């Protein structure tokens, strides 16, 4: 299509944070009647741009995929246009390919959202049918009640989001957490991305450093940026584009010199710790030159050895902050002993040459001519979070960072780059045990399992074992339900419960779409995403923003916090009818009419007089934030924690944490930790000894997560009709494969499939497969091994590769050209 | 009327184009830079004797920076945010931040005259409300 | 939206027969470049219509649903417009709501066809993935070969279309028939709509009367039309509208009088035999007046008693054609004895009053004043085809028709109304038994089952027992496949085969879409529909037309006849490799590059020198038909059998069968048959005795068949989000249900669901549910009972109904107003 | 410009309409007959004090025969091929041969004046290339 309808000068405009990644770029949503349009003259459209002649480059981001026509519940049709906010400090008008599709991914009856869940769906033994919300509730609450009455909360299982943004956020984590933990009181809860109720960042938190400790502005002020297990051009695009690159280009040097008049600032440099050469390394080299990028292409799983070698080296050189150590830390002398590793040994383990280890250390830690330590920001993500022993790698890394004083100074930080946005407010987890939920379900525990805003069929570790067990246990319930005729709800609850005593499992999904979960589910409930509801969340620098409702959800779809309230109130009514006052009281506190009620009950009550125990990223000053105050802050919102609010200054927040050297520990000191080097886990080493290829896995810039929207998008499906696996071209020749061939990828844990993507930069014996996808699920070959806190080594698996055949249609239609910008 | 009124703009004759040597021209007005190239091997919807001549708008569909044609890869590259489009797959975005494929300039090949004429555009060119201003 | 793009004057135009019902209305497809349009002046657009000012009514049928923009394999985009042909004699420019959607239901990546099958799909134990055509064929042929080698043909099962139109036709029925019967040689084949390899019309055929014996013009020449077990306004729309109603209106009286200058022609009358009062009865009353319509509202399943009473009565009155009987029939005196039933007994069994029986007889059979018997056309369909003992009802009815000489005279006929179009050319069925295929699969027979262009999950009788069994057997194969790692294709064939010795069944579907069959299938293959291929078929008056290819299919979708050749050739190559000449020779004769090859090999070879045995509705003059000759005939085509072809007069055909009194029997006489009245079948009577409601079922005007396209259409999903059940308002009050409530409908055979649709005209204790639908499958409650030839009594079942709940969203969005035009 | 130029045509004031008594008018020109009716009970997208005033083009979307408003069912009936549309469900086709719902005439209700004005059409009126000729 070859034109677009401009928004009228007077079009309605609301704020919207991107639905997707951590960066949380700012957008505007323009909404106006279908049959109206703006004029081309700049003052006659809402964009203020002059379309009477060609726009210059960088003036706008605007394509047909950024527009739609939505149909409200009243039947009225409205143009929408969802475009990035030029004045938002996060993104400065940038839009990634993922956020730029938001308008296309809004619900319409005819577009990419056609298949959105819009009514409760029931698998009534042998077919999918619609059901009423009240019947769905009677069944679902009926089964949870029966389970609680007979088995207790341990029979009630969840896997639920704990993140921000779309399918997350402060309203929704509170609704669900209040339901799961305060009302039902079940400890049988895992998280969308990991199979127990735990943290990605136990070590750094226990050391006293929360993982989002800086501002995006610190990436502008750094001398050196480390990107550890991280591909930020693809996975945190506009942070890398709007903050990292301008530093590499020399555009922020004056800001550094203004802030620090007596400090040398050399040209900024960048160090990647990644076994794989990624688009981020290629782009950094393009922008900075080869001499300002170091790619430490470590052997898979060797991060701990790397950081122990570097820590030992900086200590031996004296490139550490001895007064900071003495005043603000504990356990340094112990870590020096436990973590001792020579550079020769470091090099042997990691495969990185001694000269590159020394260079990394000299760039990052050796004092500058003017006397100050370099300002070195250490950013990490899933290459180590899902690496070889999550807890140990962070221990090693943070030791290095603390010794070098690279937390709490501007231009520093040791931070998560993030995945989703963040938006966590919940009651404490109601037990003291770490429980590997997948393994419990596979062993046959639980009566009812609810997937809530996640799809572990595509995303679990050891996913094939999970899917097989869930399909089998689900079929037992399906089979039992078929014999029913004219069953009352109570009788159906009993038929199902009985089937669960014979190995069955009732499965509910609460989602935007059916997904592959529909292969197993008995019940699916329709949810609503931001713009269909109000929603709050924060980005990778803790900047909380309100995303404003501007349209109706499809059919009877509901905000997740309001679904949790619905379930709690159905359970309360059942207990009250059954004369059980003490059980009914557990389901109090869900009298919510709109999502804002959930924000008021959770985020805004944390630490307040009379409030229960509440764990909230907003802290005890959260009450200072309201929807109206966030609205007034705009897409710049406020960085948490809020320090003050009044009418004259708005919300005032916090730019960087730990700037006084007071850490989140009992004594206010950061704590060093031992980091033993143990090699690869034995479970992983066994696969490696048996099989040829390292099965590295992760993100592709264009594809978002499990592709729940992307699966319906014609452009996406043309480009990536199947999950792909990057392979070294010599390895391809040996296997007689080329671009667009299909291969089976397998080991002891499972078998899956991918289209071959030859990539020159991939190392012999290594590969990279798109994770989480709708056609060829990568996680089938990942192991069950997890760290001490049940954090999986998703990036740690080996397998063999066998040619299936040439897919001529992929060869005809898909580009296999290089995705690394030369 | 539902269609835009695209001009019919002479580009060149097909035999004058050398394999993988791009030709610059403007279409559908002097503010819309384009490139035509004889790829050397057939591609779907390529025109000319060897079904291998294609043409594109060169303004990046992300934020309009002019792309450069890379002969060795047969791609158009945007160095602003690093988007790359495949000239052999109708402008398919290989990797990048755009949400639209590179707009294809529809070319008529006239066997009788050897002429190549730009006659429309498939996709919306950066930075304009309609392809014809 | 609010405008359309007109086809340019010089736009390409091809011929297309409606994809869907028997009537086979003629359409034109206009195709032209996306960026071009026609002018509003009549000579500047291909329609020749003047869009400079408002068009008068009846000038055109044109909405946005009749247009689309398709993308071909070369990436070029084309406007299409699919509109009815004014000059086609079948429809005279009419379009039904189903045909009118054809453009919307052509494949596009963004439209209603987005979920079309584009590639082979493989369920690799616990997930769906794409696979290559060559790997699909290696697995499918591999399994069929192993089954033939070890069990013989009896282990290879099919359920396959035998019909015309889209997902059928002469090319396609031959390709599949040749594969199944000549090459594989399996007798384990059922048909899309009936669970054995049989006919809907055994009785009328054996009596010497093929069921399509007249022309549509005959409906224009009749004095009286009977519509028996038939709702023609909704199910054969344009035949009813274009031929029937003009007769009722008096518009064809002049034609009758010009043909028969010495014969009285009273105003035309219409008689419906249907337990239910339908939209067709309502419209007939609207057009003709109440006095010109008889609705014989018989008790369910009493058709045989009705026709036996009427036969007895006309014989007692002498309102029969004794010279015709004497010269051209056998068995009349016996039938008079066996079928004797008084009008009082007839009225008692049927519930129709004696006066209405006498009236129906007087209108239809009593000689007119000028001496000739009335011209009475007897049309019947699934109300008796799927009625109480198919064979017997047809025996009874044909006895009446034969005695009254109502076949072979213009304005008469005893004819199927039809369902799909027709297009049958096949080898003979290779067994001598009738085999109830669904029962065999339920009992655990077969290794491999292919659903080919049908979906018996939605459409089998006793559907719930079938789905349960198939889902179980499929899961056994799924489970066995999950242990494989790096298996060759041969090893996987062996894994699967071994699972089938343990209760399993490999399931293949060959289809346009996944369908509910995707819940059980292991392999799905993508097919192509008319317009993506050339296709030949005939309508309910035997009028054969060519539908022309005008676009590419999605991805690697293929014409069904070319799928059959690909399977055959894969099997041939395997046998040749394995050194088995005799088996390889069975797979000869599939060297086909285009669908036309299949038309030449099948239809065009029937009865020709050196041809094998071929059953073809074209007969032995089929060879006179070619694609070029049909193309020149246009959408009027030719009525089969072809009598002559030459360049000067084209294809010359046959308007009416049996006009000389020579019938298709050994002696050339029509043969009368005994029709005993046995009441309802016990299996059905048992449901009736136990349960309250007659569970009538069938068609709705707007919904086509299993809703394979309709399920993706936002208008259709708004209108009919769930299958509905028509209920008497007093029965509704008693159950406390109203419009938009959900009910369970159940008996001993199954349980299913529907939204309530109160309908004043439904009799107390009767109901009518939409059959075959995607949300609430009606067939779950149909019994296993079939007649002597395995023809199910799909209209014969009783059950109870229970309120589930009010679906407020249905109440808010769905009209429950009367579908019977007053 | 992508939108048609629809006129703003005064129909009447809301308080003059009686419940279930249809008003005839032409929109967007004298060749396009329409009906407005106060339904008497709120329907989604109804306007006026009681959110119950709706309006439609009365030309059948099948083949253009003028439909008639049936007061007892609150439907528009076409007696040419028996199509029926639901005035209470935004022109939803109850039963019939059309492939589009009856086009809705968009009404603005102005509380300051009580005026009802026709300002657009949702759906394409029979027998025209565009709603505005
Ligand atoms: N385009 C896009 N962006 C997204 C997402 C998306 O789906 N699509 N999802 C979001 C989410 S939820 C997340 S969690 C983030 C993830 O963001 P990242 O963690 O940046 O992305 P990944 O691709 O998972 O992995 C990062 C790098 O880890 C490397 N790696 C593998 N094994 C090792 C190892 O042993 N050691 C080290 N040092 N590195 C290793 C890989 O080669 C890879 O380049 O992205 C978010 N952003
Ligand atoms: N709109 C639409 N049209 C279609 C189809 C579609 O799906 N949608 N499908 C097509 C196909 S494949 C077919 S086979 C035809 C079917 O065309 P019809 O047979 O005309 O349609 P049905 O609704 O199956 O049944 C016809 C009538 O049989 C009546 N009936 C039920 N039981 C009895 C009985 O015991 N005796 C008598 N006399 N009548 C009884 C029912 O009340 C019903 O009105 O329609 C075809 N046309
Ligand atoms: S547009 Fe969206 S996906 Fe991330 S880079 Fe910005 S938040
Ligand atoms: S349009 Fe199609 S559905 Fe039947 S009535 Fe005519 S063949
Ligand atoms: S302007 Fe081209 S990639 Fe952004
Ligand atoms: S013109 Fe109205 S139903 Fe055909
Ligand atoms: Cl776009
Ligand atoms: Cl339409
Ligand atoms: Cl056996
Ligand atoms: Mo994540
Ligand atoms: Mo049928
Ligand atoms: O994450
Ligand atoms: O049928």
């Amino acid at each position: 299509n070859d034109r677009i309808t401009l928004p009228p000068a007077n079009a309605q405009r609301t704020n919207m944070t991107c639905h997707f990644c951590i960066v949380g770029c700012g957008y505007h949503v323009y909404k106006w009647p279908e049959l109206q349009e703006g004029g081309r003259a700049p003052e006659q459209n809402a964009l203020g741009l002059d379309f009477r002649k060609q726009l210059p480059p960088l003036a706008v981001t605007l394509t047909p995929a950024m527009t739609n026509v939505v149909t409200e519940h009243n039947g009225r049709r409205y143009n929408i246009m969802v475009v990035p906010d030029k004045a938002c400090v996060v993104n400065s008008g940038l839009s990634s390919t993922r956020g730029g599709k938001m308008a296309s991914y809004m619900y319409t009856p005819t577009g990419d959202g056609k298949q959105r869940l819009k009514a409760p769906r029931l698998y009534a033994a042998d077919q999918w049918v619609d059901t009423t919300w009240d019947h769905a509730m009677a069944l679902y609450a009926g089964l949870i009640k029966k389970t609680l009455d007979k088995d207790g909360p341990q029979g009630v299982f969840f896997s639920c989001f704990d993140h921000g943004g779309a399918g997350g956020g402060f309203e929704n984590t509170w609704g669900t957490g209040k339901l799961m933990f305060s009302a039902i009181q079940t400890p049988m809860v895992r998280i969308h991305n990991r199979p127990a109720y735990n943290s990605e960042c136990h070590a750094t938190r226990e050391m006293g450093i929360g993982e989002l400790n800086n501002a995006y502005e610190d990436a502008q002020l750094a001398d050196v940026i480390w990107s550890i297990g991280n591909n930020p051009y693809e996975s945190q695009t506009n942070y890398f584009l709007n903050h990292w690159l301008p530093n590499l280009q020399g555009a922020t040097t004056s800001k550094k010199k203004e802030r620090f008049p007596n400090e040398n600032f050399p040209q900024a440099r960048i160090i990647f710790v990644d076994p794989r050469e990624t688009p981020s390394v290629a782009i950094a080299r393009h922008v900075a030159g080869n001499d300002r990028v170091l790619h430490l292409a470590i052997e898979p799983g060797t991060d701990t050895a790397l950081f122990n070698g570097l820590f030992t080296y900086v200590v031996e050189q004296g490139w550490i902050d001895k007064p900071f150590i003495e005043a603000h830390t504990k356990g340094f002398d112990d870590a020096v002993k436990t973590n001792r590793l020579s550079l020769d040994e470091c090099s042997n383990i990691t495969g990185v040459p001694v000269d590159m280890l020394k260079r990394a250390a000299e760039w990052s830690y050796k004092p500058k001519a003017s006397g100050q330590a370099p300002r070195t920001m250490h950013a990490y993500e899933k290459g180590i979070i899902w690496g070889n022993d999550n807890y140990v790698i962070q221990s090693a890394l943070l030791d290095l960072v603390i010794a070098t004083h690279n937390v709490g100074r501007r231009g520093t930080g040791c931070v998560r780059m993030g995945g989703h946005q963040e938006g966590y407010t919940r009651p404490p987890y109601p037990g003291d045990k770490k429980i590997y939920i997948d393994q419990e379900l596979i062993k046959g525990k639980g009566r009812i399992m609810t997937w809530w805003g996640c799809n572990n069929f595509q995303t679990s570790n050891n996913a094939q074992a999970l899917r097989e067990a869930i399909l089998q246990r689900s079929a037992i319930v399906k089979q039992a339900m078929q014999k029913a005729r004219g069953a009352t709800t109570e009788e159906m609850v009993d038929v199902i419960y009985e089937a669960t005593q014979n190995g069955g499992l009732f499965v509910t999904s609460i989602n935007l779409y059916p997904t592959k979960l529909a292969e197993a589910a008995h019940l699916m409930l329709p949810a609503a995403h931001p713009g269909e509801m109000n929603l709050t969340s924060m980005n990778g620098e803790r900047r909380i923003r309100l995303s404003e409702k501007f349209m109706d959800p499809p059919g009877t779809a509901m905000a997740d916090c309001l679904i949790a309230a619905r379930i709690a109130n159905a359970l309360r009514d059942m207990y009250q009818k059954d004369g059980k006052a003490e059980m009914a009281a557990q389901f109090e506190g869900f009298d919510w009419k709109t999502e804002e009620d959930a924000f008021n009950d959770g985020f805004r009550r944390a630490g307040q007089p009379g409030a229960p125990a509440i764990d909230s990223q907003g802290g005890s000053t959260g009450h200072l934030v309201t929807y109206d105050r966030l609205r007034k802050s705009g897409n710049n919102g406020v960085q948490l924690p809020v320090v003050s609010w009044d009418e004259s200054k708005g919300l005032v927040g916090t730019e960087m944490l730990y700037t006084e050297g007071k850490f989140d520990t009992d004594d206010g000191k950061a704590h060093f930790k031992p980091a033993p080097w143990n090699g690869l886990p034995a479970t992983v080493q066994q696969q490696k000894d048996k099989y040829r290829f390292w099965l590295n896995n992760g993100r592709n810039n264009e594809v978002w997560q499990t592709a729940y929207h992307d699966q319906y998008n014609s452009l996406m499906q043309e480009r990536y009709p199947m999950a792909y696996i990057e392979m070294n071209p010599d390895d391809c020749k040996q296997l007689d494969v080329t671009g667009g061939d299909i291969v089976e990828v397998y080991n002891d844990f499972g078998s899956t499939f991918a289209m071959v993507y030859p990539v020159a930069e991939i190392k012999r014996g290594q590969t990279f497969m798109l994770f989480g996808y709708v056609n060829g699920i990568q996680g089938d070959v990942t192991t069950d091994w997890t760290d001490r806190n049940i954090i999986p080594y998703y990036k740690g698996t080996w397998g063999d590769i066998r040619k299936v055949g040439s897919m001529e249609e992929f060869k005809r239609t898909v580009s296999f050209k290089s995705r690394r910008f030369a | 009327r539902t269609t835009l009124q695209y001009p019919a703009t002479q580009v060149s004759v097909a035999k004058n184009l050398k394999a993988n040597e791009p030709v610059s021209f403007t279409y559908p007005d002097t503010s819309s830079p384009c490139v035509a190239v004889k790829l050397g091997s057939p591609v779907p919807g390529g025109v000319g004797p060897n079904n291998d001549i294609v043409a594109y708008s060169v303004l990046c569909t992300h934020m309009g920076c002019p792309t450069s044609y890379d002969k060795s890869s047969k791609t158009f590259k945007c160095p602003c945010h690093f988007t790359e489009f495949d000239a052999e797959k109708a402008g398919q975005m290989i990797c990048g931040q755009a949400t639209e494929n590179l707009p294809r300039v529809l070319l008529r090949y006239d066997e009788a005259s050897d002429a190549l004429t730009a006659v429309g555009v498939d996709g919306l060119i950066y930075g304009r409300q309609a392809n014809v201003i």
